[PDB]
C-alpha cells in the first residue's frame, strides 16, 4: 500500500507536469496570436483613417494608389487574422489528449 | 544501550540530513521556476516593444505607396519613426 | 526629411526606392527578431514542466 501511494504519485506527477507545459505552450501561442493582430489592427487603423481623410473630396491622383493600398493592408490583415485563429484553434486542440489521460 | 545509544539517534540524524536536503532542493527548484519565468517575461515584453516599431515602420511603408514624397502623412510618419526609435533606445 | 524640404525632382525617384528598401528591409528584419524571441520563450516550456 506504499507502492499504491507511489505508482500514482509517479503518474499524476508526470501528467500534471505535462499539463503545465501544455498550459504554458498555449499562453505563448495566445500572446503571439493576439500580438500579431494588435500589430496589424494598428497599422490598419492609420491607413483606413488616412483613406477616410484623403478622400473627403475625391483625390484623382492618389485614387489608384489608395485602392491598391486598401487592398494590400486589407488582404494582409485578412490573412494574418486567419492564421491567428488557426494557431489558437490548434492550441485548444492540444489539451484534448491530456484532458483524457487526466480522467 | 547500543540501539538507543548510537543507532536510533543516527537514523534521526539522516532523517534530518534528508529533510534538510529536501528543503534546499525544493528551494533550488523555486528559484529555477522564478528564473525561467523572468526570462520568458523579458522575451515577450521585448517582442512587443519591437512590435511598436514594426507597426510604425509598416505604416510609413504604405504611406510611401501614395507616391507623394511630399505628403504630410509620409513626412510625419517618417518623423515619428525617428521618435519611436529614440524612445526605444532610452527605456530599452 | 532634409533633402525634400522643397521637392527635389531629380532625387525623387531614388528617394522613393530607397524609402522602400530600408523600410521593407527593417520590416522583415524586425519580424524575424520577434519570431526568434518568441521561439526562445517557447523553449523553457518543456523544462518548466519537468521542474514541477
Ligand atoms: C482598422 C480595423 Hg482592426
Ligand atoms: C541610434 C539613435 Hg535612434
Amino acid at each position: 500500500l506504499s507502492r499504491f501511494k507511489q505508482e500514482y504519485s509517479q503518474a499524476a506527477s508526470v501528467l500534471v507536469g505535462d499539463i503545465k507545459t501544455l498550459l504554458m505552450d498555449s499562453q505563448d501561442k495566445y500572446f503571439e496570436a493576439t500580438q500579431t493582430v494588435y500589430e496589424w489592427c494598428g497599422v490598419a487603423t492609420q491607413l483606413l483613417a488616412a483613406y477616410i481623410l484623403l478622400f473627403d473630396e475625391y483625390n484623382e491622383k492618389k485614387a489608384s494608389a489608395q485602392k491598391d493600398i486598401l487592398i494590400k493592408v486589407l488582404d494582409d490583415g485578412i490573412t494574418k487574422l486567419n492564421e491567428a485563429q488557426k494557431s489558437l484553434l490548434v492550441s485548444s486542440q492540444s489539451f484534448n489528449n491530456a484532458s483524457g489521460k487526466l480522467l | 544501550g547500543v540501539v538507543e545509544g548510537k543507532l536510533i539517534p543516527e537514523l534521526k540524524n539522516k532523517l534530518k540530513s534528508v529533510q534538510n536536503f529536501f528543503t534546499t532542493l525544493s528551494n533550488t527548484v523555486k528559484q529555477a521556476n522564478k528564473d525561467i519565468d523572468a526570462a520568458k517575461l523579458k522575451l515577450t515584453t521585448e517582442i512587443a516593444a519591437i512590435g511598436e516599431i514594426k507597426t510604425e515602420t509598416e505604416t510609413t511603408r504604405f504611406y510611401v505607396d501614395y507616391d507623394d514624397l511630399m505628403l504630410s502623412l509620409l513626412k510625419e510618419a517618417a518623423k515619428k519613426m525617428i521618435n519611436t526609435c529614440n524612445e526605444y533606445q532610452k527605456r530599452h
